[PDB]
């Protein structure tokens, strides 16, 4: 939907498109808009990666859901398990040196 | 601030209601003299103030001798100027026919002063009124938005939007010419432009595998005149300025007879009243169709016939209206004490009466023309520059 | 190496992008004088620098008395030969009309040397120019491959490929005859060949059950001339060489007048300018159609009109262009100080603008013709044994 001067995202699984609606391919701008977060917590995020299909969209993640709860990583041997831990620890240290990691 | 059926309403529901009204078969708007204030215009109160300030000796002849204006209305600045002009253009004709020299001579000065005062307030640009590309400025930024909004909400196979107005300035033509949109106003030809009432029933089509709208002027325009031919001609701004507007603005005494068509002055000739009659008849014919929605903005509700026509059209069960009124609170307060004027009484009667077809919006600064354009919806897939860079690069390319 | 709006690309993505753009409805390529050096051609500035040193006496008159050449450009070898010839032709006509014997005899000498210079490098084979089956030589191995790749990539029931060029040689026509296809250059006839503009609206078919392409020359050719009949004609290579080429090259002084049509001279007459106007109009009409793809290589971007028509055609959001420029590094260095020639500004400006359909290549030497023909998609010699059978019986 369109706002006064920007856009926001709200999802409820009860509204459906009407019949006869035209179909169009999606540009990278709409892809950027879809993953956008609330304007209140924009500068409190950490970069994660870029999709492989278009290679032109940036994926962020707010610190709140980044570290409030617990987490677990699953995968095969050497497929971004220790590398991801080291990279995430380095990034959270760089964003906030006050953090403690053991 | 937003009432319908006698109950308040919030912003989101009102915005959702406005969008649903734009999908009907027929859509039309009605504008008044207030819609051009932000572009450099003036309302009727300012015009009367300026007239009674600059020409104080002529008020006596109007008030005490010929009984054309009442003292109470003159004090409060609530005088119908166009009715006064229409009634004054009759004494002059009677005196001319009856061969009374002094009466003929006085009304020339009176009408010259009235026209000099009323003409200067409608140029909107001053001396640059005779230039070109006047629609590229920034004062006309919202008229283009309104025109683009109304056109892009129509699905193929539907009718075209219609616009009515009581102004006699060139704001809408200037705005529409820049966008690349053709307006039909019942005139055709270039070297000799004439009025054909049947032109209101035409539309374009393509043969090579376009976009238009309609404009009705209920009070005339500055570029319409009749010159000893028993017919009505239309000219461009440059020709009018070089012919008679410059003489009107910058001369002491200069008046001619049945020559100008605005703001509805020479109604005693059967040749001129035809245009007004047709323009007003098409308005009444329009709002009698099923599935019609009308917006009102800038209208002062000071007219009897328009009020009567609007009230009668509500008997049909498929006619919806939305009204804007900046001074709702003062009208409500004044009427509840047993006083008030005709416009306030009419608007309060409309507000109190229980209908889901009537919405009244009043908030002071929230009921202006700039805010009205914002409520209409942007299509999501509407694109939004590079053209300026390309034009600059081409221009700088030697 | 590869830039598009400010980002880099690799070989595979560039190949995929090229293959995607080679599927639209209309595809056309524009070639310049730079693509002919790979088979024996010469650059225009090479011609100028070889001309001024060969005739130092004439160079003084062109700069001192008639003010036709700017000394700075002569030092920097930035003189346009086509404009020079076009402007020099009308001086002789004016002198002849006003009967000035001195000016006429002076001007009759410069044009002979200029034409000897320009026609020397256009033969591409030397004396053997008047022989048969010149397209079988090694230098034309790439042109046949390019033509075959362009034709074979068109889907059935689609428009024919379009080829544009600026060089006035026969290099691109030699390969067509040996390959075995038909090119419509606007002419028709054998014993008396004439010019018919409507020829560009024909196509072959089989009555009982395909090879045709359109070529435009914006500056003429060596086989076109007007033989005083106020009509245009075309001849063969041998006939042209026997008629006028041999005399021009060998004889020291041989000039006749407004008789040859190359490289764009004699535009003042109302009979010769018809061909140039028609070719330019057809070029302009082509890039105004929807679903078009354009490829540019070997062009110096020195023609103001072509640049203007290219820039103005980008307002259509379904228009694609691919451009090669081996000298982008010196351009970006020069523009950093806000200085340079008009071509420098034209080539640089087309990068700092916001549009994702504009492609610029500045890989120094990555933008050469043999690599450009290589980039085209290709599918993933049976008569080689009958030669012995022919040699058996002779
Ligand atoms: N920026 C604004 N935006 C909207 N409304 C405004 C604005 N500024 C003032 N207003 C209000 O807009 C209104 C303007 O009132 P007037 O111009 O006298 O009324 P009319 O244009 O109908 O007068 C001509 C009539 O004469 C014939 O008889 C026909 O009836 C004609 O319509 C006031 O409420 C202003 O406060
Ligand atoms: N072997 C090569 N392969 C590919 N491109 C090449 C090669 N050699 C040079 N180039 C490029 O070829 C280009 C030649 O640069 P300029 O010296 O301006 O060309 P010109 O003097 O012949 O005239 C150029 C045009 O101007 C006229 O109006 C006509 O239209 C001419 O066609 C450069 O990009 C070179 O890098």
């Amino acid at each position: 939907k369109r706002e006064l001067n920007g856009y926001v995202f709200i999802s409820e699984d009860w509204r459906l498109p009407a019949l006869g609606s035209s179909a169009v391919p999606l540009t990278s701008d709409f892809l950027n808009i879809i993953y956008s977060i609330d304007k209140e917590e924009l500068p409190k995020a950490v970069e994660l990666g870029v999709d492989s299909r278009t290679k032109t969209v940036k994926i962020f993640a707010s610190v709140d859901k980044l570290l409030s709860r617990h987490l677990a990583v699953l995968g095969s041997t050497g497929y971004g398990k220790s590398n991801f831990n080291a990279l995430l620890t380095r990034k959270v240290s760089e964003k906030y040196p006050n953090s403690r990691i053991v | 601030s937003i009432y319908q059926g006698g109950n308040k309403l919030n912003e989101d529901d009102f915005r959702s209601h406005v969008y649903s009204l734009c999908q009907l078969d027929n859509v039309g708007v009605l504008l008044g003299a207030g819609a051009s204030v932000g572009c450099g215009g003036k309302t009727m109160k300012d015009v009367w103030k300026s007239f009674k300030q600059n020409y104080p000796e002529l008020l006596g002849a109007l008030i005490d001798k010929y009984l054309l204006v009442s003292q109470i209305d003159s004090d409060n600045n609530l005088v119908n100027v166009e009715l006064l002009i229409d009634e004054a253009t009759k004494f002059l004709s009677v005196a001319k026919t009856r061969r009374c020299e002094d009466e003929e001579e006085e009304f020339r000065k009176i009408l010259s002063s009235l026209y000099k005062e009323v003409t200067k307030a409608a140029l909107l640009t001053g001396e640059q009124f005779r230039e070109k590309n006047q629609g590229k400025k920034d004062a006309f930024k919202y008229h283009k938005e309104l025109i683009s909004k109304l056109i892009s909400n129509r699905q193929p196979g539907q009718s075209a939007p219609a616009i009515f107005t009581t102004n006699y300035d060139l704001a809408l033509e200037w705005a529409a010419e820049d966008l690349g949109i053709q307006l039909f106003n019942g005139f055709s030809g270039l070297h000799t432009r004439q009025f054909y009432p049947q032109n209101f029933d035409l539309a374009f089509r393509n043969v090579n595998a376009h976009y238009h709208a309609y404009l009705y002027k209920l009070h005339g325009s500055l570029t319409w005149y009749q010159n000893d031919s028993l017919t009505v001609n239309e000219v461009s701004a440059s020709q009018a300025y070089d012919e008679y507007i410059n003489d009107i603005i910058n001369k002491d005494d200069f008046y001619r007879g049945q020559h100008l068509i605005y703001p509805g002055a020479n109604k005693y000739s059967h040749t001129i009243g035809f245009v007004y009659g047709e323009m007003f008849r098409r308005f009444g014919e329009f709002i009698s169709k099923p599935q019609t929605a009308l917006f009102i903005n800038g209208f002062g509700f000071g007219d009897y016939h328009i009020n009567r026509i609007i009230l009668g059209a509500l008997l049909n069960p498929s006619f919806h209206v939305v009204i804007y009124y900046p001074e709702l609170k003062e009208a409500i307060t004044k009427v509840s004490k047993g006083g008030g004027s005709e416009a306030e009484k009419a608007i309060v009667t409309l507000k109190n009466m229980a209908f889901n077809q009537v919405t009244v919006v009043g908030g002071g600064s929230k009921a202006y023309f700039n805010s009205f354009v914002e409520h209409l919806p942007y299509p999501v897939l509407f694109p939004r520059n590079i053209v300026d860079e390309l034009v600059e690069a081409i221009a700088n390319l030697s």
